[PDB]
Parts: structure tokens; C-alpha cells; sequence
């Protein structure tokens, strides 16, 4: 009887414990529900990180195409003197090789 | 994205009738041309001649950058379709070599990229035919132009095939030895240089009517070119 | 006896309730874990797919730098060249005044 009495007075003590453990576990249903909210802000703010991010690579591409860009210009005029000078030397060679023949002559 | 390629042809037709004028339509058109020749085209059985002559026309137009740009057009006919030219040859030849005495430097310069093209695709013996009357008798510097371009054509043939070309060919070169021009000395030489690459020694026969000192200067250009 | 045993058992029950009770909570909980660890599973991927996208990119942007060396080397030995024709052309130059 005094041993049925204290299993009741324990399982009443079980019973308070269970009230806290199921109440305690019902606040974090609502702090994970949140939780979820948070993360997804999360990520939202990443992806624009990340977006923000390539935006600035790319200009950086856009800086140095246009320094390759510049240096082509710059090829093909060096190219296009370079062959306007080729002709004179041809020119002037013919024409040293043309005289000196009738000099000898 | 088309298969009737003939409306395509009669909407340019139509814009490149537009001589002297609506010069921005007609690069368009012109570029379009351009663009159907790269193209593998029925057009050009049934259409040739007329695009072809029209845009023979169309090189001498008022605008530089048309002129510029048909030459740029007529270049890619050329080394697409050169069969085609069999008929048209003396003509084009012509127009092409004409272009070469433009006051405008990128019209100079598309017609030599021309010229060029030309060399490589119009038949190697008919070319070479069609240029010696030129040579004898144009104005310089188109002259000039036709040596230069009988000097590329000769190098694209057989000794039995410019042996059998060279009477034709010498009485030019031997006259534009003693031109006053010296362009068009240099020219002379430079092509007889390159006979005498295909045939050797063979050359010399043809060359009886050459002073002592044209027979130096020449040699001198043989050995140049044989060294460095 | 048996009216405490009784009350032990309805204690009991009561206590099973709430077991059952608690892990309906906890379950609940579980389920809003699982959503979390899917949104940071695609966290990692984004993060993931952008770092690749970056290398991708800073290798595109050595490829431009590297161009725009080989062409500065390039414009050099274009002048040099530039420069050994020029006194050509003033050697013979002074050659047909001669």
C-alpha cells in the first residue's frame, strides 16, 4: 500500500515532466517554423551576393576587351606601315640597282 | 531561313538598282549578297549574270564605301562561283584592275584584295590571255595592275602550259622593260623572274631583244630571288 | 489493493497521453528541421554553383590579361621591325642622291 502510494506519487512526478517536455517541445515547432523564414531570407540575400558579384567580374572583362580591342587597332596600323615601308625599300632598291647599271654602262 | 532564294535576289536587285543613292540600304543589300555566297546556293544558275552585272555597275558609283564594298561583294563571287566568269572575263578583269586608280585608299585596297582573288580562282589561261592586251595598252597604273596580276596567274601554271602561253605573254613584259615608269619596270622584272622560276633557262631565247644592261639588272633580280 | 492499482492505471494512461502528446510536438518539429536542411542544402548548391562560376570567369579574365601581354610584346617587336626598315629606306634614300 505505501509502496502502491509512492509509485503513485512518482508517476505524478512523470506526469509534471511530460507537461514541461511536451509544452517546451511545442515552443520549437514555432521556432523552427520561423527558422525556415530566416534561411530562406538567407539564401535570398546570397543569390543577389552572388549576382552582384558576377556583375563585377564582368566589368572587369569589359576593361580589358577594350584594352585588347585598342591593341588590334594599334597591330593593324603598325602592320599597315610596315608594308607602306616595304614598298619604299623595294622602290629605292630597284631604282639604286636601275642607276648604278648606267653608271657602269 | 528561305527556300525561294529568286525573291530574296529580286528585293536586292531592286535595292542595288538604287545608283547614287539610299547608300545605308544598299550595304545591306550589298552585305546580304555577301552573306548568300557563303551559302551552300541555287541562286547563281539562275542569277549570275544579272547580279554579277549589276554589281559591275554599282563599282562605279558616286558613294567610296559602295565602291569599296561591291569590290569586297565581287571578291567572294569570285572564289565561289569562279566557273561562272568564263564569259565575263575580259570585264571583270577590267573593272576590277580600273578600281585600281581610285583616289580613295580603301577602294584601292578592295580592289587589290580583288585582284588577288581573282588571280587564284579565274581560270589560270584564260586570265593570262585577257591580260595581255592589257598590259600592252592600258593607261598606268592599271598596266601596272595587270602585271602584277599576270605574275600570280603565271605562277599557278605548268612549264608545258606557259610555254605554251609565252608568246603572248613575252612582248608585253619586253615592252614594259623599257616603260618610264619604274613601277612598271619593276613589275616586268618581277614577272619575268617568276617565268623564269617555272622554265629556266628556256627563258632566254625569248629574251634576245634585251640590252646588256637589262639582261644584268634582271639577272641580278634572278639571283635576289633565288638567295634572300 | 486494487483501487490503488486502479488509480496507477489511470496514471498510467494519463501518462501515455502525454508521451503521445510530446511527440506530436516533436514530430512537428521535425518536419520544420527537414524544410531548414532542404533550404540549406540549395544555401550549399548556390554557393557551390557560384564559386565554379567564379573560376570561370577569373580564368576568362587571365586569358584577356595574358592577350594584353603577348600584344604589348608583339606592338615591341612590330616597331623594332618598323625601325630596321626605316633606316633601310634612309640608307638608300641617301644612296640615290649620290
Amino acid at each position: 500500500t505505501t509502496a502502491l502510494q509512492e509509485a503513485l506519487k512518482e508517476k505524478q512526478q512523470h506526469i509534471e515532466q511530460l507537461l514541461a517536455e511536451r509544452d517546451l517541445e511545442r515552443a520549437e515547432v514555432a521556432k523552427a517554423t520561423s527558422h525556415v523564414g530566416e534561411i530562406e531570407q538567407e539564401l535570398a540575400l546570397a543569390r543577389d551576393g552572388h549576382d552582384q558579384h558576377v556583375l563585377e567580374l564582368e566589368a572587369k572583362m569589359d576593361q580589358l576587351r577594350t584594352m585588347v580591342e585598342a591593341a588590334d587597332r594599334e597591330k593593324v596600323e603598325l602592320l599597315n606601315q610596315l608594308e607602306e615601308e616595304k614598298r619604299k625599300v623595294e622602290d629605292l632598291q630597284f631604282r639604286v640597282e636601275e642607276e648604278s647599271i648606267t653608271k657602269g654602262d | 531561313f528561305s527556300l525561294d532564294h529568286s525573291d530574296l535576289v529580286a528585293e536586292l536587285l531592286k535595292e542595288l538598282s538604287n545608283h547614287n543613292e539610299r547608300v545605308e540600304e544598299r550595304k545591306i543589300a550589298l552585305y546580304e549578297l555577301m552573306k548568300l555566297t557563303q551559302e551552300e546556293f541555287s541562286v547563281w544558275d539562275e542569277h549570275f549574270k544579272t547580279i554579277l552585272l549589276l554589281l559591275l555597275e554599282t563599282l562605279g558609283d558616286k558613294e567610296p564605301t559602295i565602291r569599296a564594298l561591291a569590290l569586297k561583294v565581287l571578291r567572294e563571287i569570285l572564289r565561289h562561283q569562279p566557273a561562272r566568269f568564263k564569259n565575263y572575263a575580259e570585264l571583270t578583269v577590267m573593272k576590277t584592275l580600273e578600281a585600281h586608280k581610285d583616289p580613295h585608299k580603301e577602294v584601292v585596297r578592295s580592289a587589290e584584295e580583288a585582284a588577288s582573288v581573282l588571280a587564284t580562282s579565274i581560270s589560270p589561261e584564260q586570265c593570262i590571255k585577257v591580260l595581255c592586251p592589257i598590259i600592252q595598252t592600258a593607261d598606268y597604273p592599271i598596266n601596272l595592275a595587270a602585271i602584277k596580276m599576270q605574275t600570280k596567274v603565271i605562277e599557278r601554271v605548268s612549264k608545258e602550259t606557259l610555254n605554251l602561253l609565252l608568246p603572248e605573254i613575252m612582248p608585253g613584259l619586253i615592252q614594259g622593260y623599257d616603260n618610264s615608269e619604274s613601277s612598271v619596270r619593276k613589275a616586268c622584272v618581277f614577272c619575268l623572274v617568276a617565268v623564269h622560276a617555272v622554265i629556266g633557262d628556256e627563258l632566254k631565247p625569248h629574251l634576245s631583244q634585251l640590252t646588256g644592261s637589262k639582261m644584268k639588272l634582271l639577272n641580278l633580280y634572278i639571283k635576289r630571288a633565288q638567295t634572300g
